């Protein structure tokens, strides 16, 4: 077994397809556990301007209660047979998923086939769970990486849905009614938006006559989405109170689609990532994060590949105190254009090593692969395989990070976003100019 | 705001904008701001008749 044989040892996804449009897919194994869930593709991108926040309203009801299985009694299910329910909602995907034992797929999937089709949106459960999304809303309002992601969301998309956050304004929270919410779930909990994963010890033909038992009479066989913008702005939250000071910088990276995807996340492989608890500190190959180590400039930094649809961002985010953010500034455009204008073959070896390890690593246990299904078949279209990932990360060398660093990096304008005792961060002219270099 | 991004251009319009005037002065009416009596040499037994400073 010299890697590759293992990884063309790995079992195939399944992918079948209903005659409502469900892409029901699987991928077998020999675990005693399953988990089996359902990826919409609803989310804050498709919610307008008095709709945002519906889509994550619905998830909050989703599991209160449906109409086959009133109240509690759905989630005296879920305990019952030991089963763990999870959901989720991104700003381009939503997904219910339901851990659960090999021998309990056939119930579960029925549990899901209730939570999506035969919803509740009970009034008094409405008025119960406004106040509930309204204290999350405060709790995350403390969440100051929460908080500049959102920021940079919207200094980056500014007026298109992107820009729109996940739990919407409170204004939308509160006017929000009953109407809304199952015209929300009536017009995007759609058979052909669905993708019913489930990983683990599922065989294919069982969740296939499941979907068929359960998912028959969902929609027949429209929101789209509009190619967003990108502008290059800046919002900055000034408040000394905060003891740290965040700081997300990003440009506009590709999407799902646009294999230059790959490339790029070796270029953030190259970068990495580091905070104070760390291990080696100033030895590690990474020299953003041998040089922060050195001089502690931060308590932490990461390199995010945030990719939508149809763009995507991709970038930096650090958290330092108020006396440092120029030099991490200065360190992070300097390894950016390092990279972008002489990238050598080492750290393209090494980039390429930590991808690799990143891909196999993640999909480990039936969560993440049942939740790399569901987004794999809605975003590329396709379950791709880890030998297509390994042979798109071999075809990566130094002239093609180099080149691809240079389309997305150099001389581009980019969209930052601080939060907190950030009056050392410099101006929008001199990140501008830190984005291009002279000597050049 | 840093100095540099903006007022060292900002200080080089201002520069240019001395300089036009300058050298208006230079190339045009070189004398406007000048005696025509400083065109002579310096005579101790004759006074102009007028003096002033410039
Ligand atoms: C000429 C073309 C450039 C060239 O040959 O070398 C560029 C090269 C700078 O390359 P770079 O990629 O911009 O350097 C980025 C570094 O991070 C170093 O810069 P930084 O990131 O620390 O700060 C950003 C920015 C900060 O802005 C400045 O430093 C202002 C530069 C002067 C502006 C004019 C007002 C102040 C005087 O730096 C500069 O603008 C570079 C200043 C030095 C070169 C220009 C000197 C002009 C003198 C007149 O210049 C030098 O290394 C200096 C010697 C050669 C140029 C002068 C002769
Ligand atoms: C006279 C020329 C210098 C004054 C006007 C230009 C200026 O102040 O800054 C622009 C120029 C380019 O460099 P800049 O982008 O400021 O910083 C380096 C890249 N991060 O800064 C310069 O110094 C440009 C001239 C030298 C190269």
């Amino acid at each position: 077994a010299t890697y590759a044989q293992a990884l063309q040892s790995v079992p195939e996804t399944q992918v079948s397809q209903l005659d409502n449009g469900l892409r029901v897919a699987s991928e077998q194994s020999s675990q005693p556990t399953c988990t089996v869930g359902v990826w919409i593709d609803a989310g804050s991108r498709y919610e307008n301007e008095k709709n945002n926040g519906a889509g994550y309203f619905v998830e909050h009801l989703a599991f209160k209660g449906t109409k086959n299985r009133p109240g509690s009694a759905l989630e005296k299910e879920v305990e019952s047979m030991g089963a763990h329910l999870n959901a989720y909602s991104t700003r381009e995907h939503t997904a219910y998923y339901i851990k659960a034992l090999s021998k309990d797929l056939p119930k579960a999937v029925e549990l899901l086939a209730d939570i999506v089709q035969n919803c509740s949106l009970e009034d008094s459960q409405i008025e119960k769970e406004r106040d509930v999304i309204l204290q999350e809303l405060q709790e995350n309002d403390s969440s100051m990486r929460d908080v500049v992601f959102d920021y940079l969301h919207a200094t980056a998309f500014q007026g298109t849905p992107l820009a729109q956050s996940v739990e919407g304004p409170s204004e939308n929270v509160r006017k929000l009614s009953r109407a809304d919410l199952t015209e929300y779930v009536s017009q995007h909990y759609k058979a052909p938006r669905m993708v019913l994963a489930a990983a683990g010890g599922v065989e294919h033909r069982q969740l296939l006559d499941l979907a068929q038992k359960h998912f028959s009479s969902l929609s027949g066989t429209v929101p789209a989405f509009t190619p967003c913008r990108f502008t290059g702005s800046e919002i900055r939250h000034r408040d000394d109170a905060l003891p740290l000071a965040h700081v997300a910088i990003a440009v506009e990276g590709p999407g799902w689609a646009n294999p230059d995807n790959v490339p790029l996340q070796v270029a953030n492989a190259i970068i990495g990532h580091y905070d104070s608890t760390y291990g080696g500190g100033t030895h590690m190959s990474s020299t953003l994060a041998s040089v922060a180590a050195t001089r502690k400039l931060c308590q932490s930094f990461q390199t995010f590949n945030i990719c939508y649809a149809e763009t995507g961002l991709l970038g930096a985010h650090f958290v330092c105190d108020n006396m440092s953010i120029d030099d991490m500034m200065f360190f992070l455009q300097g390894q950016w254009m390092r990279l972008c204008t002489s990238a050598t073959e080492s750290e393209v070896v090494r980039g390429k090593n930590i991808l690799r390890n990143a891909l196999v690593s993640h999909l480990d246990g039936t969560t993440p692969v049942c939740e790399d299904i569901g987004r794999s078949l809605l975003t590329y279209g396709r379950r791709i395989p880890l030998a297509e990932w390994e042979s798109r990360i071999a075809e990566v060398d130094a002239s093609v990070v180099r080149e691809v660093c240079s389309k997305y990096f150099y001389d581009q304008c980019p969209a930052v976003a601080g939060l907190g005792p950030i009056e050392q961060l410099p101006d929008y002219n001199r990140i501008r100019s830190g984005m291009f270099w002279l000597r050049f | 705001i840093p100095f540099h991004p903006y007022y060292t251009i900002k200080d080089i319009l201002g520069a240019l904008f001395m300089m036009l005037i300058l050298l208006i002065l230079v190339l045009f009416s070189p004398d406007l701001l000048g005696d025509p009596d400083n065109y002579t040499p310096a005579n101790p037994l004759n006074t102009p008749p007028h003096i002033k400073p410039e």
